[PDB]
């Protein structure tokens, strides 16, 4: 399961920031076992962070500094599982994580996004 | 004048483009000894070497006006090049293009090149490259690049008539470099570096001599049209019959019924997705991965109580066997036209659709496999033929003009070295190392797997004191004999070469223990089908060398190619062909087992791989690669199989040396045998003597005037077949039909009554001289005479006594007094039996082979076969635990259900090292023992994985030799014999009674007529103009056309098609059969009484009539009875329309001609080989009526009755899976079976079977069927190229 | 490997007499538990009374003084698929004349579901002083020795006209 992500991503303050995590998975992705974890952490040494998941559907935590910011917006039988970032902050700056498990493909699937914001 | 060697210069390029300026103002062919690659004619003698790689003019008259030169080499080779301005930039004598020139012939320079390109090859192979190699890709393209300018600077890309561009192969040298740059800069995804693949292909043209390979490859499937466009026309047909008759019935699925919480079929079936959610719905036969098939018959399978049948759901094999739309339908038509494993094809249509529909499969696999591919292999031959004789007629006729050419130009070491080469005298001393050869092969051959310890001790000794004998005999060679003339002879080498590896074991392969057998090979001079053998072999590396080679770089470029589109594909697409989430076992991410797929699609075993490749990597890809390989396999391995065999019936030889013309040692040693013999002949049987009344010939002429008389043969004819009959009504359901059995035993006495009657007749009309001289006379006497012994025995009441109860077995040859009364059988059996001697010897050649074989495998994994499964499951307990046989047994004393079982079927002693070699040769069952010594470990060890992986090369090697080139000598052999047959009789047919021969000559005749009646145009104006309406060229081109968009109307339908889409094709059929019938009146208009005078216009009229009578029969079917089979087999009865394509068509209607021309004979085999069937069947009932249901056996595929004894017989008459019918007949004892178990309702109490006569039963019919199929294989081919050689 | 075959109904008296039931599943795999359960109506007498019922190893027999003593199991021994579940009578008698008629209640066991089922074969028992052999045999007796005897004559008259032709051929000669 290859992961296709932008490694590093630019975008403007207050703009719309997509962050795309995808995978070319062999296997019909069936509901009933893909799983999806959205981690993000911002410095090597500080924690990683869970905001989003997918077991049965799309849910999502709803935490602090990412409250009413964060939806899914990709479909994931068709392997796309970006999210959006509503009106990006200087705080939002950190590395990305989408964790992918597709059962029955054993391999489980992981991107790294950098997102960076400019003034 | 042949000194016309002069350098090439200026003042004649001043002189090229002289004559060109006038030939301009006005307004011969090149010489075919003198283009490009050829050699330099002889006439023109020596080559000064101060012009060597320098430019010359050309000599050729045609080329001689045109600007162009040519260069000549070392190697006396023609390079012609032009004399232009290189890209019209530099010219033929600047000294970068001489320079240039020289590196280009320079010989050198081609065996740089053919090293490039095979470490290219050998780093094409890597699945994964490491670092390095980028960098070495980076050499690669630079030494291409390189290699492209040499030419393309002298050569040009720009036209001057002569280029880079123009030659062919380079076209493959542009696409590679470019692909090369491409990709290196620009960075689809599944093929990016095929297409480097392309660069193996240009081993074609840098080694010599493939270029007229390959092109007579192509020559030779150019006459295939008319072949390829039957077997598609067929196979299309047929495609629609089994479209048209199963449709959907491969959907049949045992469903449950007691349909919980108020569900239907429907509510569930949506909502239903894993295989084992299937099953808590479905019956899925324990362990497999498909739902039965069941039916709605009495004949069809049935569905386990609680279970009814329902078709809803996929389709069998992932969805790739199925009838349900005309694609699916080509494919299986492929698959049984191809005969590949469509054992499941035919168990899983007649389990669905019911068991009478045998027909079918009889019908095609007749009319289908056998004569397509007998096609295409009659006409391949034919091509390769000509191809043969063209090149031979050009041969002495090549030799015959040089010829005249030619002429008309016109001091105590000698002591004991003489004493031992004396010593070494030749009649005496090479027999007695013949016999320590032949002795030690059948002491090797004394290997098994149990041995006591003196065994192995006694084994050893011996092998020493054998080596030590042959090596004795080599330094006594070496010593006396010269030794540079030693290593002169090739026996001496061979033999040179085995005592050396000798040595090497004393020393001591772990393999070469077992290379003392090639050893054997030296009875080869005088046992003259040995030499043939070897000469067969010979040819294979030798002459026909580079058609071996194609062979070996097109396997080579399959099997790279499936690695690079399919080898990822395998790996991440896999946990949907293997539940455990693993590599299968045969598949192509490895170069190795690609090349053993492409192997296994070369034998023909090419489907199961293909849908786990479709499953995997796509459906479009799969096939194509697939069926790219096949074709171009099995053309190629034709073509040498064709090469070697042709060389084998003539060229060898032309009776140019005799029989062993030097004196053999079989010849002279009889000599010193015949004067001692006769010594004893003539001494001791001296010295032993020195020492000591018209009534009887009235009576016998009426009698004998009785025999003869038609009436009497008529009788007894038909007392042989209620005889047969009476034999066939003898099931184990016989406990049921009481007053048939009473009937029947009362029958038996008055046959064997009548029969003694004959017997008793035929004694005195001919005496026991002329009727005890008569083998068939003999054979009846036999019969009846065991017939009368069982009848006395059970009047005794010895009935119960064994040898009586196993006499009545042997009632199942009452049939073979059929053989004697329809000639037809007669004569095929009197020409079979003709041929006896030369399968004899044949037969003995390929015994002693497979013999190395066997004793090679015994040495290698007898014993090996060991595993310790778990019965519940069925499988091999993982190689951590139960490491060895010791803690299988203590696992055992633990645990139940687990048994270190052995494979049945092994290399554990030599017998069963042939019968394995017999299952793997015929590639029936052969995959299971394979999978069973790459997992091998050592006795008493677990087997592991794909442990010894690369003993998949013993198979190998054992398919290519003992297999292609055995069979090759049979073919060869058998043929011989035919021909030494067919002279012997005059030339006559060999297969067909006297009548069949007048009627044969007539329907021959019958074909002559090309010049037909006048057909004048009849009197009345209008009907005459219709009658030049319908005699118009382009008429009948117009109906053709009409039928053929007839036949797509009939491929567009499909299962589950909408209820308007049917009525739409309906009226199309509708309007086309109105149509028909319309041209047809307006045929009859015309020809009035004289439509009828030509028979292909009599099949018009029929085929209307069917039409007709089949759509309104259809239709009051359907309304007022409900009847779908029926429905369905008279609705194909509109496919009498096609037929009629065939009549415009003129190459399939000389072929067709064929066919019926040979149908005669092929009918007299069919007849043989049904009594065959019959009387082998007959002891399937009586032996295996009760085996337990095992492999092949199942509950409807058995030999329980008659129906399904048939069944199974002529399953197995084309080979088709016989190991999974010996499987259980194999199993004798305890855990493997039961014999006191009692089928209820009956007395027989046992389950299982034996094995003594389980083989011998199944091994001879597969030989004898293979004969008899051989047979009606020489008729076809025979009628082929008679008929063609016109 | 059942084949099912019908009982004889012909019991003659005073010796043994052997009733068959067999019934095989309709897929020979499938598990299954049978048990099965006899039951009988004397000649002249309206209605079926249960007389054995055989499960697990057992042959649990209803009092009955005429069946009491006389019926022992000999159907399949010893497992639980019962597939052929007749019954013996040692000593018959007239009382035992009637119909006698059999359920089997299999159960077979499939993959996620048990499906009960039953089938009930019906049998007819006369008891005679003695045998008479059946008609098919009588029958053919005759039929085999009647065709043996004609057909000589057909090999054996003709002879004759031959012999007398050859007569004739001899005396021309
Ligand atoms: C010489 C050079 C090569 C010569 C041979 C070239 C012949 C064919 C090349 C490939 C042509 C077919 C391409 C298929 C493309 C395709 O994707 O087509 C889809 C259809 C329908 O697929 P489905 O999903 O409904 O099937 C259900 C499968 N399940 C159940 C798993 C979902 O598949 C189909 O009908 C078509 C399936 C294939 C039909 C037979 C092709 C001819 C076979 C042998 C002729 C040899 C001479
Ligand atoms: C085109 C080429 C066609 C080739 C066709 C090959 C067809 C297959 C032929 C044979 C395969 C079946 C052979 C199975 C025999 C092995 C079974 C076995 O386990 O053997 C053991 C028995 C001994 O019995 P035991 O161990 O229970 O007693 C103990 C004895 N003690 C004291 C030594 C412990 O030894 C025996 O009987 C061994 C009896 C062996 C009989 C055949 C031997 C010769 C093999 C082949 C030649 C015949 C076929 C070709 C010619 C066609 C015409
Ligand atoms: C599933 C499809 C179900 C429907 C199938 C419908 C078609 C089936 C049977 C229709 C058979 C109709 C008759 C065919 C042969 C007609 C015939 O009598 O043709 C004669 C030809 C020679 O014809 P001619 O040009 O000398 O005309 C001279 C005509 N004369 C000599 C009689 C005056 O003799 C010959 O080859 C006879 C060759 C006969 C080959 C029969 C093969 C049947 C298949
Ligand atoms: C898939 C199933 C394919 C079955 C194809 C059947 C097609 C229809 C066959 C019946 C044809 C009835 C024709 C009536 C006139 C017969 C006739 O006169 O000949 C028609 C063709 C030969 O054509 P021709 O007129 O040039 O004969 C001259 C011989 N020649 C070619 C050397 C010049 O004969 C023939 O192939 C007749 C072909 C007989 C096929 C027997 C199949 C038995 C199974
Ligand atoms: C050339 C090959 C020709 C082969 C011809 C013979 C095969 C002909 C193939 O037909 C066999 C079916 O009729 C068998 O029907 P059943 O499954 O009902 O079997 C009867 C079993 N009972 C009725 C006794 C219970
Ligand atoms: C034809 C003459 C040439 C062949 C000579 C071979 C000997 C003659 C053999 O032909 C007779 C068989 O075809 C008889 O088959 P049945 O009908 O008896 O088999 C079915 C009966 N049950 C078992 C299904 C009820
Ligand atoms: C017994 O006699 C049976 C006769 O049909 C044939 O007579 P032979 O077996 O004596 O055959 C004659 C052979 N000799 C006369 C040449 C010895
Ligand atoms: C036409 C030519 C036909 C040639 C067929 C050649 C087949 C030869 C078969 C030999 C068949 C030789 O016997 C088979 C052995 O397997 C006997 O093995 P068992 O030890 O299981 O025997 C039971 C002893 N308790
Ligand atoms: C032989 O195979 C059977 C079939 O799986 C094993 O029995 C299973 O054992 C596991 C224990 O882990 C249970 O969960 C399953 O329910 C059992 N299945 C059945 C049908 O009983 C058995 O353990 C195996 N034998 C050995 C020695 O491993
Ligand atoms: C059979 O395989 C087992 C592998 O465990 C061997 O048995 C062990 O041998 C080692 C080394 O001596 C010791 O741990 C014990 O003696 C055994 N342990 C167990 C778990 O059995 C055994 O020697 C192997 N060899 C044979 C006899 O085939
Ligand atoms: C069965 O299911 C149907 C659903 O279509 C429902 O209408 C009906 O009431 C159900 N019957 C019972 C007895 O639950
Ligand atoms: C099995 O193991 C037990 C353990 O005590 C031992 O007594 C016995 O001999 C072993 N073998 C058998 C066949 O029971
Ligand atoms: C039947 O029983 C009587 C005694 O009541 C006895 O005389 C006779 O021998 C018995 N016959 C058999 C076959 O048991
Ligand atoms: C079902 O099984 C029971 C015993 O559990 C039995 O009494 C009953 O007769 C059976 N019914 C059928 C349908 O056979």
């Amino acid at each position: 399961m290859e992961v296709t992500v932008p490694a590093t991503l630019n975008v403007l303050n207050g703009s719309d920031a997509r962050l795309p995590c995808t995978f070319n998975s062999c296997y019909t992705v069936n509901h009933k076992q893909f799983s999806l974890n959205w981690t993000y952490q911002e410095c090597n040494n500080c924690s990683e962070e869970m905001f989003l998941q997918f077991r049965m559907k799309i849910i999502n935590l709803k935490l602090e500094r990412f409250q009413d910011r964060v939806e899914f917006s990709g479909n994931p039988s068709k392997y796309d599982v970006s999210v959006m970032l509503r009106n990006v902050q200087p705080e939002d700056e950190g590395i990305y994580n989408c964790y992918i498990m597709n059962p029955p493909d054993r391999h489980r699937g992981h991107g790294k996004i950098h997102l960076q914001v400019l003034m | 004048g042949p000194q016309s060697f002069v350098h090439f210069t200026k003042q004649s390029l001043a002189l090229i483009e002289q004559r060109i300026a006038e030939r301009k103002s006005k307004e011969p062919k090149p010489s075919s000894d003198l283009e490009a690659g050829k050699q330099l004619p002889f006439i023109y003698g020596d080559i000064p070497p101060g012009m060597v790689s320098e430019p010359l003019e050309d000599l050729d008259p045609y080329y001689a006006d045109k600007k162009t030169f040519i260069v000549l080499n070392k190697g006396k080779t023609i390079f012609r090049f032009n004399a232009t301005p290189a890209l019209y930039m530099l010219s033929p004598f600047s000294p970068l293009r001489r320079i240039s020139i020289k590196i280009l012939v320079h010989s050198l320079f081609s065996m740089l090149i053919m090293c490039t390109i095979l470490t290219n090859c050998i780093f094409m192979t890597m699945n994964n490259p490491p670092d390095w190699t980028k960098n070495v890709k980076y050499t690669f393209t630079g030494i291409y690049t390189f290699e492209s300018l040499v030419k393309i600077l002298a050569r040009g890309f720009c036209v001057g008539e002569f280029t880079f561009l123009r030659d062919p192969w380079n076209w493959l040298d542009f696409v590679v470099i470019v692909f090369a740059y491409l990709t290196e800069f620009v960075n689809n995804v599944s093929a990016l570096r095929t297409f480097r693949v392309l660069r193996a292909l240009k081993t074609i043209s840098v080694i010599p001599g493939l270029k007229t390979i390959v092109g007579a490859l192509i020559q030779s499937v150019k006459k295939l049209s008319d072949v390829m466009i039957l077997t598609v026309f067929c196979l299309s047909v047929f495609a629609l019959i089994g479209l048209q008759l199963f449709m959907g019935n491969l959907k049949h699925k045992c469903f449950r019924n007691s349909l919980e919480n108020n569900e239907t079929l429907e509510s569930i079936m949506n909502t239903l997705e894993s295989e084992e959610d299937f099953r808590k719905y479905f019956y899925y036969l324990e362990g497999s991965k498909d739902a039965l098939l069941c039916g709605f018959s009495t004949d069809s399978g049935q569905c386990p109580e609680g279970y009814t049948c329902v078709k809803i759901g996929r389709n069998p094999d992932y969805g790739y066997t199925s009838f349900d739309t005309f694609s699916w339908a080509f494919l299986a038509l492929f698959r049984l036209m191809t005969q590949d494993y469509w054992e499941n094809l035919y168990q899983q249509t007649l389990r669905a659709a019911g068991k009478t529909y045998m027909i079918f499969f009889v019908v095609v696999i007749f009319l289908g496999s056998f004569y397509l591919i007998n096609l295409i292999l009659a006409v391949v031959a034919m091509a390769y033929e000509e191809q043969n004789q063209a090149n031979i007629e050009e041969a002495k006729q090549k030799e015959l003009e040089f010829q005249q050419m030619l002429d008309r130009l016109k001091p105590y070491w000698i002591k004991f070295k003489k004493c031992i080469y004396f010593i070494v005298m030749d009649p005496f001393v090479d027999l007695a190392i013949t016999i320590c050869i032949v002795l030690n092969t059948l002491f090797m051959a004394m290997e098994h797997h149990p041995m006591t310890e003196e065994f192995k001790n006694v084994l050893a000794i011996r092998n020493l004191v054998f080596t030590g004998i042959f090596a004795a005999e080599m330094v006594l060679k070496l010593i006396a004999m010269d030794p540079y003339e030693y290593f002169q002879v090739g026996w001496n080498i061979f033999d040179s070469l085995i005592v050396t590896l000798s040595l090497v074991e004393l020393f001591l392969l772990s393999v070469l223990r077992s290379f003392r057998l090639l050893r054997v090979f030296k009875l080869a001079k005088s046992w003259p089908t040995l030499n043939m053998l070897i000469k067969i072999i010979g040819n294979s590396v030798g002459a026909f060398g580079n058609l071996t080679l194609v062979l070996a770089i097109i396997v080579f470029i399959f099997a790279v190619v499936g690695m690079q589109l399919f080898g990822k594909s395998y790996k991440e697409c896999v946990c949907k062909i293997n539940d455990d989430c693993t590599l299968p076992r045969w598949h192509m991410n490895d170069f190795f087992h690609s090349f053993l797929i492409v192997f296994r699609v070369l034998c023909g075993e090419w489907i199961e791989t293909m849908w786990d490749c479709m499953e995997v990597a796509g459906q479009a890809m799969c096939l194509i690669v697939y069926m790219m390989v096949m074709v171009i396999g099995n053309l190629v391995v034709l073509n040498l199989f064709l090469a070697l065999l042709l060389s084998s019936f003539s060229s060898d030889n032309l009776t140019a040396i005799e029989e062993d013309p030097d004196a053999n040692n079989l010849q002279i040693a009889v000599t010193r045998i015949k004067k001692g013999i006769n010594y004893v002949k003539q001494t001791l049987r001296e010295f032993i003597l020195k020492a000591f009344g018209k009534i009887w010939w009235n009576i016998r002429k009426t009698c004998y005037k009785i025999v003869e008389h038609s009436w009497f043969e008529s009788f007894i004819v038909l007392m042989i077949l209620l005889s047969s009959g009476a034999l066939a009504f003898e099931d184990i359901y016989i406990e049921r039909k009481k007053t048939i059995k009473i009937i029947l035993e009362y029958a038996d006495k008055i046959f064997t009554y009548i029969f003694i009657l004959e017997m008793l007749l035929k004694w005195i009309a001919y005496g026991y001289k002329t009727y005890f001289t008569n083998a068939w006379c003999w054979l009846d006497f036999l019969i009846v005479d065991v017939s009368l012994v069982t009848l006395v025995a059970n009047t005794l009441g010895y009935s119960d006594l064994g040898p009586i109860k196993s006499l009545r077995t042997l009632r199942a040859l009452r049939p073979l007094r059929a053989l004697s009364r329809f000639e037809g059988m007669r004569v095929v059996v009197n020409a079979l039996i003709g041929a006896i001697p030369s399968i004899m010897n044949v037969l003995l050649v390929c015994l002693i082979f497979w013999l190395i074989f066997s004793i090679m495998g015994v040495n290698l994994f007898a014993g090996k076969f060991y595993e310790c499964i778990n019965t519940t499951d069925g499988s091999r307990f993982p190689a951590s635990q139960v490491p060895n046989r010791s803690e299988c047994f203590a696992l055992m004393n633990v645990s139940q259900n687990v048994r270190w079982k052995n494979l049945k079927v092994n290399f554990d002693n030599v017998g069963l090292g042939y019968l394995s070699l017999l299952q793997v040769a015929t590639f029936k069952g052969w995959t299971i023992i394979m999978y069973a010594a790459v997992d091998s470990v050592n006795v008493d060890k677990q087997p592991k994985y794909e442990y010894s992986l690369y003993m998949y090369i013993y198979f190998v090697v054992f398919i290519i030799f003992g297999s292609f080139f055995t069979l090759n000598l049979f073919i060869c052999v058998i043929i011989d014999n035919f021909n030494q047959q067919k002279k012997k009789l005059g030339g006559q047919d060999i297969f067909m009674t006297e009548e069949q021969k007048k009627y044969y000559n007539a329907m021959k005749k019958l074909g002559s007529k090309k010049p037909q009646k006048p057909i004048p145009r009849p009197g009345n104006k209008i009907q005459g103009c219709i009658f030049d309406l319908v005699t118009n060229q382009a008429f009948d081109i117009s109906i053709m056309v009409l039928i053929c968009l007839n036949m797509v109307t009939m491929m567009v339908e499909k299962e589950g098609q909408s209820q308007h889409m049917t009525e739409v094709l309906y009226w199309i059929n509708v309007v086309f059969i109105i149509l028909f019938t319309g041209e047809c009146v307006l045929k009859l208009i015309s020809l009035r009484h004289y439509y009828f005078t030509v028979g292909w216009n009599i099949f018009d009229f029929v085929v209307v009539i069917i039409s007709i009578v089949g759509m309104f029969l259809a239709d009051l079917i359907e309304t007022y009875f409900v009847s779908p089979t029926l429905f369905r087999v008279i609705r194909l009865a509109r496919i009498g329309r096609i037929l009629r394509l065939v009549k415009g068509a003129k190459g399939i209607r000389t072929l067709l001609f064929a066919l019926m021309m040979s149908l005669p004979a092929l009918f007299n085999i069919g007849l043989l080989l049904f009594l065959v069937m019959f009387i082998y069947a007959i002891f399937g009932m009586s032996n295996f009526a009760y085996v337990k249901k095992e492999d092949g056996i199942n509950d409807m595929f058995n030999f329980e009755t008659f129906g399904n004894s048939m069944i199974c017989l002529f399953q197995i008459t084309t080979s088709a899976g016989w190991d999974g019918l010996l499987a259980p007949i194999l199993n004798s004892k305890p855990p493997d079976c039961d014999p006191k178990k009692v089928h209820p309702g009956s007395s027989v109490e046992g389950d299982c079977g034996n094995p003594s006569v389980g083989i011998f039963y199944f091994v001879s019919y597969i030989i004898i069927s293979f004969l008899v199929v051989v047979n009606m294989y020489i008729a076809v081919i025979l009628e082929n190229f008679s008929v063609a050689t016109e | 490997g059942c084949v099912e075959v019908d009982s004889e109904t012909e019991a003659v008296y005073g010796m043994t007499f052997k009733i068959l039931c067999i019934s095989c599943k309709r897929r020979s795999e499938t598990n299954a538990e049978t048990f099965t359960e006899w039951t009988f109506r004397q000649k002249g007498t309206e209605e079926f009374v249960k007389i054995l019922r055989y499960e697990n190893e057992v042959l649990q027999l209803e009092e009955d003084e005429r069946f009491e003593g006389r019926v022992v199991w000999n159907g399949s021994r010893g497992t639980k698929d019962l597939q052929d579940l007749s019954i013996f009578i040692t000593n018959v008698t007239y009382n035992h004349s009637g119909d006698y008629e059999c359920h089997v209640y299999r159960l077979l066991f499939f993959e996620n579901y048990e499906h009960n089922t039953s089938v009930v074969k019906k049998i007819h028992i006369e008891v005679v002083d003695k045998a008479n052999r059946d008609m098919a045999s009588i029958v053919s007796e005759i039929m085999m020795y009647v065709l043996i005897v004609v057909l000589t004559i057909w090999l054996v008259a003709e002879m004759i006209y031959c012999y007398k032709k050859i007569a004739a051929a001899t005396e021309t000669a």
